[PDB]
């Protein structure tokens, strides 16, 4: 057996290769007290990670050690891996290889570190560092097809075809779940509700992920949720008061088909979908039309895929069948990926090895890893 | 040193095959007359274009024994010569008509025709080996494997 | 590859079928010992009759049978110098992982270029339809491996002959 | 037979020393690696050896080291690193020269067919031997060539990057029933000092850097719980070591107690393995307890040092006064039950002038014998029985 | 006729037997271990291991009346199980006194002896003696030739069958001087002392099965040249009424059973059971009982996501194996009754290499 | 049975003599791939040849490796003699004596070069290497005509009388249909669809093949399709896209009659076939004009035959008829003519026998074949 370790910027998901589904899933989160500590002994620690951070949240400063999926905090990114290994898989490292991952387009420098971090400090006896949206699309079952992979903080496409990626036609995107967080405590505002806090943050999060869902035509939508009750609803907040909203619901997601919304210049996710097909050579593009792969977290708003599938056909030429693939499990198929690659026999020849990263320190995933 | 002389080949006797095949009963002489009043019959046939006949015929007696390859090789040479002068489209409507026994001699010496390439033909043999077998079923090789090693 | 090998190849898989019906078969000659009895040949009744299958003077199978085992011999087409040493290499490497290869010798039977051993326990632990099914795609595709390596022979004696002749 | 200086290749999983016998040194010393690639297919002509293979690395080259504790395990690096050797640096013609080729007494039987059929069918050669290498390592203990100053009795320590082995050889005969293998040498040592600079997080703990504090920094103390104390009460003990970056800057390194600890590998194995338990100088003396009776006092009298990491400071005096500790305790514990005394053992540890590279002086002073191209495999006994002619172990008994 | 599956064994299964109850069933695992297994309302469940021998098992049996098993292996031991009061079984060692390999073991009908062939030329009658405590061994061996490959009792308690591997079935006289009434006088004999042949009738290839007629008055055997023959007796020192030979044209037959005095089932490398039918004029193969011999989307699991990736990786391509068309999947290795009065069989049960253990209505 | 190859410069068509058609039509490509492996599992393979190269091209650079019917890339004509013996017709090729087909005034050491690598790389048992324009004449049923081959690679005149070839009065000329793709790339610019890749190449092949023709009269259609869009026709990409195409649909196949459309000096095929004419003897030009015989794939146009017939009476005498016969098969016709030859009783004695081979060395070739 090997670790499989999708340390994304918003959750990690953990555990071992062929296991069906991530054992260890928990918030990608480090809590600092804040607050005079007056009681003494009563169990204190001067740091909390996961989710008993998430579940002290009402006295604690929390922070993520990484943004659009770049290690910004090493300090406390050892805290979270230390706490993946030690107190969720409950497991020694120094006996299982790592299936780690990243997001394409990354700081060569992030790989590195994260390389020497395993090795150094885990003292793990082999690792690999796999592309995260090459795992999604072995999760899908599939040698070809164009994953849109979106999590917490970063969004990006790779266009596969008979399992050679064309790599001049990945396109990364610094946009996902966290901004759309951002966005929703800044529409709120306008409501009546200020959050504001770190641990503020987790209850908007909180309410993202279960109140809001993508219109199949926004400006429709608009003047349907400006003149009937029926697109309302409401939450209830750790204090039992209750919040309740409308048009929010679904402007949140809309970020996403318009990042003009959160102050961004660039595509939507539809049309980086489709600037990404273009950019593939002629032969492929029906294939990867066939096969766009949603995965993510940030993809399982309701409707999503029925809105992707609109407006990828309207850019799309209407001679030819557009599909979404969106499982769902979609919410963890990075992972499930991961399962099915680090046991595949190929597999085992390709990890960098202890003895082979102290032969030829941290530079040696650049020459392995892609 | 002693480690290498070997014992077991002069103070426990081993099994003889004609302990686990009965021996022959008819003489050498006797059978060489046999298969001699015979050949003359199938290359008759093929001169006069009935080698089909010539086959039914020629597999009605099969010499055997260790004490007869100077006319086995006779015997092999007539039937492989005869097997090359049978059309392929009349194969089906011999083959299933031959008794499983006839069928088990012809197998039988069609592995001995493709033990000797140099002298024989083998593509007419395998032709003949596919339709037997498809036709007879894969018994019909086990009798082959089962059968007497001086066939 | 298959059109031309069609005939022999239905010869050799009809065969080695009918061949591998083995058993668990305690050995006679030593006491709480299985030997693969086609292997030694210390007691004869368990012996099986040696069958050849052949299209060729140059390519031929040679078919042994027991209770317990089958060993199972090839000589594949040579038909110029380039092929007897890339097939004489080719094989000893094939050999050489008769470790993970289960059914494959490590040293052919005299004047056979690649030898196998189908024991009983194959038979019991692996799927033995899938055993003549590797033993035919090998002699189909034999011929075809060895073929190409004589090309990118081919393409090497080019490449060297081009680089050192274009420098001057 | 040729009469053509036979070649001289003792293939370390550190380095391979090459030559001609009858030198007076290696032609070349340098490092067991190969640098590779990581419309014709030339990958398999692009690769690069030696001290030519480190230059590569920055050029995108994987480097890789195709012996490891002390066996060959990479057959296709091998073979291109062998072809190299032969073609570029000894710039020879197979066909002309008897080869001497070295591996530990343990190796596989496969390890000896693989490297006679390269030898013989890829280079073809004119004939192969494949000496064990510390049965060779005796032969540069002596002051010359000549019958006078040979001493064919004597244990015989080798320690390279990647084995340490003791072989027992007495009147000139290998005592192949008591042979003692440990596969920590060297590199496992080199890795104990990376290993202790990166917990400290030294601004570099690179191989080369690890490597060069041994042979520079490292010695074998008399007791670690004494040298640590040492450290506290002697504070100029704390070496300071420049090293370059692979990038080309400085930095600076402290060196600690990996001055004694690392050395230490030998003497403690518990600190490298969970596996190989028993320390240098008791391992010695199961080699010489093992051995038949009459030998025993020649064993003891003359145990040659070999290899590159028996070259730590102190290292003789340490493995003598150990094995004397061993040796006269036992003995005297006999004399307690007899009540009677006894003219003990000499118990002499031989650092000698050619201790970095004795496998290879040793292949040379024996390949120069008139006898030699008949202990080769020639090519006519490969022609005859193909590669299995090297597979007998010519040191263990065989059964048949 | 119906193919139930009642268990997949997780190692291969030469033999078996089901208690008398068919509650529990003993089998041989291809090891020095023998399982034992209970029903599990419709499952079966590993209840125990038997481990006292040294070397592979060979063969097992389970004496229907008097419960005990008896078991063989290549450590030439025999073992005998008998069940203790508190639910346990007790051992017992039985000194068969083999040069070589135990291969074949049977209960006589009324168990108070049991016979194990042998790799050494011999047959083990084996019976207990009340007076010692012991087993003690009587050796066949007057025409053996070569290993014995299966064994069958006449259902009078004195006539075994052999099948040898020297291309012969053997029909001898076990008869042992108190522990058997007096043999009738009977078409096999009457003269019937301790190793008295009745017959050594000959086969193409090794005899691997062999068995009585219900009426004890005709034998049938089986041949690895993929024949089945039945040999119907006249008197001693006489040749048969008819010794009818029927030639299959599948793999050969290893295991045999009369399901009535008319017909039989016979099965082994051809992964299959077959019916026979005849009487002394004739015999003629009629019936395969499996239907296997006419050879007759949605979501995707995790465990067919990473099979068809594994399958890409280590075969040539994501497409699954094939099935036999056979319930069966390997020879079947044995055959044995089941239920229905003697001599009418019902139904019978088979074990093979591949270990399934299968139910077989006619 | 012996084999029969036309190692045609764009598609290979082999087969055994006797039967009708080619056994086997194929590209005359090998492919390999251009970018990386990102897959384990999958069937990653360092080149692909004939149809497999055509249908995976859009990963793939595409190389043809025979250049105006000269074999320019050994290695990838290896592989393509390796491609039809073991995959496409599956026969080993030790069996069967093998027909082999040139185009007339190739290299000495083009013929010479494929009959050492027959003998000494596919020790074949016999073989022969006709001229691909006396085999039209086989086809056809003819023993006396002038030739007219044109196939991706090269175009020639073969005039034969009473079977008696006239050496001297051959004309060839190195421009043929790919010469036509490469043109038709370069004028589809102009109307704004680029085309540039080895693999856009394939479909504007198959656009050629598809959409164009001859025209009667150049300057007459060309101010015709100025008027009106009655010429036009569009074609869907493999991307779903469609082309609509203008007078590029016969200025393309003008380019056989005006080849200063390409820059090259040379006459149109008219003119060199009149030429091929006018350098026979004078008795034999009435029966030339009378068996104007055409062959290989560049002769497909629709118009082509009218266009010929009307050029070639313009330019010889009207006191005689001009006959030109195109039939039907005209595609594989070389093959087909092939089939006939190898198959006659008369012409088993004319093969090169291997034993006759390595007695004298490859320059056999050139004193028993044409
Ligand atoms: N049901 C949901 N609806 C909307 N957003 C969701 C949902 N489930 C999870 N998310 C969001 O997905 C993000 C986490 O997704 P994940 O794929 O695990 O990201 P990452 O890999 O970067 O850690 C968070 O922003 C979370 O709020
Ligand atoms: N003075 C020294 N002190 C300690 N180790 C040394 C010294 N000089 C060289 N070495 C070590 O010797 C080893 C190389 O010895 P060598 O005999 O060549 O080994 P090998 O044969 O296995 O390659 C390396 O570990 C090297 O760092
Ligand atoms: N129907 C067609 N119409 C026009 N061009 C064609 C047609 N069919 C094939 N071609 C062209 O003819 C060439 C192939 O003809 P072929 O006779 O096989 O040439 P070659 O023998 O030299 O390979 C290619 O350029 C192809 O695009
Ligand atoms: F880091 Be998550 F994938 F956005
Ligand atoms: F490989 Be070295 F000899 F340790
Ligand atoms: F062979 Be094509 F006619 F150039
Ligand atoms: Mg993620
Ligand atoms: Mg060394
Ligand atoms: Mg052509």
């Amino acid at each position: 057996t090997a670790l499989v370790c999708d340390n994304g910027s918003g959750l990690v998901k953990a555990g071992f290769a062929g296991d069906d589904a991530p054992r260890a899933v928990f918030p990608s989160i480090v809590g600092r007290p804040r607050h005079q500590g007056v009681m003494v002994g009563m169990g204190q620690k001067d740091s909390y990670v996961g989710d008993e951070a998430q579940s002290k949240r009402g006295i604690l400063t929390l922070k993520y050690p990484i943004e659009h999926g770049i290690i910004t905090n090493w300090d406390d990114m050892e805290k979270i891996w230390h706490h993946t290994f030690y107190n969720e898989l409950r497991v020694a490292p120094e006996e299982h290889p790592t299936l780690l991952t990243e997001a394409p387009l990354n700081p060569k420098a992030n790989r590195e570190k994260m390389t020497q971090i395993m090795f150094e400090t885990f003292n793990v006896p082999a690792m690999y560092v796999a592309i995260q949206a090459v795992l999604s699309l072995y999760a899908s079952g599939r040698t070809t097809g164009i994953v849109l992979d979106s999590g917490d903080g970063v969004t990006h496409n790779v266009p596969i075809y008979e399992g050679y990626a064309l790599p001049h036609a990945i396109m990364r995107l610094d946009l996902a779940g966290r901004d759309l967080t951002d966005y929703l405590m800044k529409i709120l505002t306008e409501r009546g509700y200020s959050f504001v806090t770190t641990a503020e943050r987790e209850i908007v999060r909180d309410i993202k992920e279960k109140l809001c869902y993508v219109a199949l035509d926004f400006e429709n939508e608009m003047a349907t949720a400006a003149s009937s009750s029926s697109l309302e609803k409401s939450y209830e907040l750790p204090d039992g008061q209750v919040i309740t909203i409308g048009n929010e619901r679904f402007r949140c997601p809309e970020t996403l088909f318009q990042p003009s919304f959160i102050g961004m210049e660039s595509a939507g996710i539809h049309e980086t979908t489709y600037n990404s097909i273009m950019k593939c050579d002629i032969d492929i593009r029906k294939d990867l039309y066939a096969n766009n792969v949603m995965s993510g977290g940030t993809t399982m708003y309701p409707g999503i895929a029925d809105r992707m599938q609109k407006e990828i056909t309207a850019l799309a030429p209407s001679t030819m069948k557009i599909k979404i693939i969106a499982p769902p499990e979609r919410k963890y198929s990075v992972w499930i990926g991961g399962s099915i690659l680090a046991s595949l026999s190929t597999f085992q020849q390709m990890w960098i090895t202890k003895q082979e990263y102290d032969e030829a320190g941290p530079s040696i995933v650049h020459r392995k890893c892609f | 040193t002693f480690r290498t002389l070997d014992v077991d080949s002069i103070t426990e006797p081993v099994l003889t095959e004609q302990d686990i095949f009965p021996i022959r009963n008819e003489t050498a002489e006797q059978v060489q007359a046999a298969v001699s009043q015979l050949i003359p019959q199938a290359r008759s046939a093929i001169q006069t274009g009935n080698a089909l006949q010539g086959l039914k015929t020629l597999l009605s007696y099969v010499p055997y024994g260790n004490d007869v390859q100077e006319v086995r090789t006779q015997y092999l040479n007539a039937f492989v010569d005869v097997l090359s002068n049978i059309r392929a489209a009349d194969i089906p409507a011999f083959v299933k008509e031959c008794s499983t026994e006839e069928i088990d001699n012809i197998v039988n010496f069609i592995y001995r025709g493709l033990a000797n390439p140099q002298a024989y033909n083998s593509s007419v043999l395998l032709n003949w080996h596919e339709k037997v077998v498809e036709i007879s079923g894969i018994g019909c090789i086990v009798r082959v494997l089962n059968s007497r090693p001086d066939l | 590859m298959s059109n031309t090998l069609r005939p022999y190849l239905n010869a050799v898989r009809s065969t080695l079928t009918a061949s591998l019906a083995l058993e668990e078969f305690s050995s006679e000659i030593v006491e709480r010992q299985s030997q693969p009895e086609v292997e030694v040949g210390r007691s004869p009744e368990i012996l099986l009759k040696p069958l050849v299958v052949s299209r060729n003077e140059q390519e031929q199978c040679l078919i042994e049978s027991s209770v317990n085992s089958v060993r199972f011999s090839i000589r594949i087409k040579q038909v110029d110098e380039i092929e007897r040493i890339l097939v004489r290499k080719f094989m000893q490497f094939l050999m050489g992982r008769a470790e993970s290869f289960f059914i494959l010798r490590r040293k052919p039977v005299q004047g056979y270029d690649i030898s196998f051993l189908i024991t009983n326990y194959h038979t019991e632990e692996m799927l033995k339809h899938k055993l003549v099914d590797f033993i035919i795609e090998f002699m189909e595709e034999v011929d075809a491996e060895i073929s190409e390596m004589k090309l990118f022979l081919n393409g090497r004696a080019r490449l060297v002959a081009e680089t050192y002749l274009s420098c001057f | 037979a040729s009469f053509n200086v036979p070649i001289i290749m003792d293939n370390g999983t550190g380095y391979s020393k090459l030559g001609y016998a009858g030198n007076d040194a290696p032609s070349y010393v340098f490092p067991t690696v190969i640098a590779t690639r990581s419309k014709r297919a030339t990958e398999d002509l692009d690769f690069f050896i030696g001290n030519d293979a480190l230059k590569k690395a920055s050029a995108g080259y994987s480097l890789d080291y195709p012996i490891r504790h002390g066996q060959i395990e990479n057959w296709d690096h091998m073979e291109r690193f062998w072809q190299q050797s032969l073609f570029k640096y000894l710039r020879c013609e197979p066909e002309d020269h008897y080869f001497l080729l070295t591996e530990p007494p343990l190796n596989p039987p496969e390890n000896r067919e693989n490297t006679a059929e390269i030898m013989f069918e890829s280079f073809n050669c004119a004939g192969l031997y494949i000496a064990v290498q510390a049965v060779l390592a005796l032969a540069a203990s002596w002051t010359s060539s000549k019958v006078t100053d040979r001493s064919l009795t004597g244990t015989v320590v080798d320690s390279g990057d990647g084995v340490t082995h003791i072989i027992p050889v007495a009147e000139g005969y290998v005592i192949g029933s008591s042979i003692k293998t440990m596969p920590l040498a060297g590199r496992d040592v080199t890795y104990f000092v990376q290993s202790l600079l990166r917990d400290r997080n030294e601004p570099d703990s690179s191989l080369k850097t690890a490597e060069r504090i041994k042979e520079e920094c490292c010695y074998v103390c008399p007791d670690i719980v004494k040298e640590f104390s040492r450290f506290d009460r002697e504070p100029d003990r704390y070496l300071k070591y420049a090293s370059e970056s692979i990038t080309g800057h400085s930095t600076t390194i402290d060196v600690g107690f990996e001055r004694f600890l690392a050395p230490e590998i030998f003497f403690n194995p518990e600190i490298a393995s969970s596996d190989f338990l028993t320390p240098l100088p008791e391992l010695v003396d199961n080699v010489v307890q093992s051995s038949p009776i009459d030998v025993r006092k020649g064993l003891y009298k003359n145990i040659v040092l070999s290899g590159g990491s028996t070259l730590f400071k102190n290292f003789g005096n340490r493995l003598q006064r150990d094995l004397k500790r061993i040796v006269d305790e036992r003995i005297h514990r006999s004399e307690m039950l007899s009540g009677a005394k006894s003219g003990g053992v000499d118990v002499n540890v031989i650092s000698h002038k050619r201790q970095r590279n004795a496998v290879w002086f040793g292949g040379s002073l024996l390949a120069q014998t008139p006898e030699f191209g008949s202990y080769c495999h020639t090519k006519a006994d490969y022609e005859e029985y193909g590669a299995s002619i090297a597979r007998r172990y010519q040191i263990f008994g065989n059964s048949l | 006729a119906t193919s139930q599956v009642l268990h997949i064994l997780p190692k291969p299964s030469y033999e078996h037997a089901f208690n008398s109850q068919r509650t529990e069933f003993v089998t041989t695992t291809a090891t020095n271990q023998v399982e034992l297994y209970e029903q599990d309302g419709n499952g079966w469940k590993h209840a125990r291991t038997f481990s006292d021998h040294d070397k592979i098992v060979t063969c097992v049996d389970w004496a229907p009346k008097s419960n005990r098993i008896v078991t063989c292996s290549q450590d030439r031991n025999a073992y005998v199980y008998e069940k203790r009061p508190d639910g346990t079984w007790k051992q017992t060692l039985v000194l068969l006194r083999l040069n070589r390999a135990a291969t074949f073991v049977r209960w006589s009908p009324n168990e108070d002896k049991f016979a194990v062939g042998s790799g050494a030329r011999v047959i083990s009658v084996c019976y207990f003696e009340q007076e010692n405590d012991w087993w003690v061994s009587k050796h066949l061996k007057r025409p053996l030739r070569s290993t014995i490959l299966s064994l069958d009792w006449h259902p009078n308690n004195v006539l075994l069958a052999a099948g040898c591997a020297d291309r012969k079935a053997y029909v001898l006289s076990a008869y042992v001087r108190d522990v058997d009434a007096k043999p009738e006088a009977s078409v096999w004999g009457s003269r019937l002392p301790f190793n008295t042949v009745c017959a050594e009738y000959p086969s193409g290839g090794w005899v691997h099965a062999v068995g009585f007629s219900p009426s004890g008055n005709a034998l049938a055997y089986a041949g690895h040249d993929s024949s089945v023959t039945i040999a119907y007796p006249s008197a001693p020192e006489q040749p048969p009424r008819a010794l009818i030979t029927v030639k299959l044209s599948q793999l050969p037959l290893r295991s045999l059973l009369w399901a009535n005095e008319s017909a039989i089932v016979a099965a082994g490398y051809n992964y299959s059971p077959i019916l026979l039918q005849g009487n002394e004029s004739g015999w003629a193969h009629t019936r395969d009982l499996d239907a296997g011999t006419s050879k007759t989307e949605g979501p995707v699991s995790f465990t067919a996501l990473r099979s068809t990736f594994r399958n890409m990786d280590l075969k040539g391509s994501s497409q699954s194996i094939s099935s036999l068309p056979t319930v069966h999947q390997n020879m079947i290795a044995t055959l044995r009754p089941y239920a229905g009065t003697p001599g009418n069989i019902t139904a019978f049960t088979s074990s093979g290499t591949d270990g399934r253990v299968v139910l077989w209505t006619l």
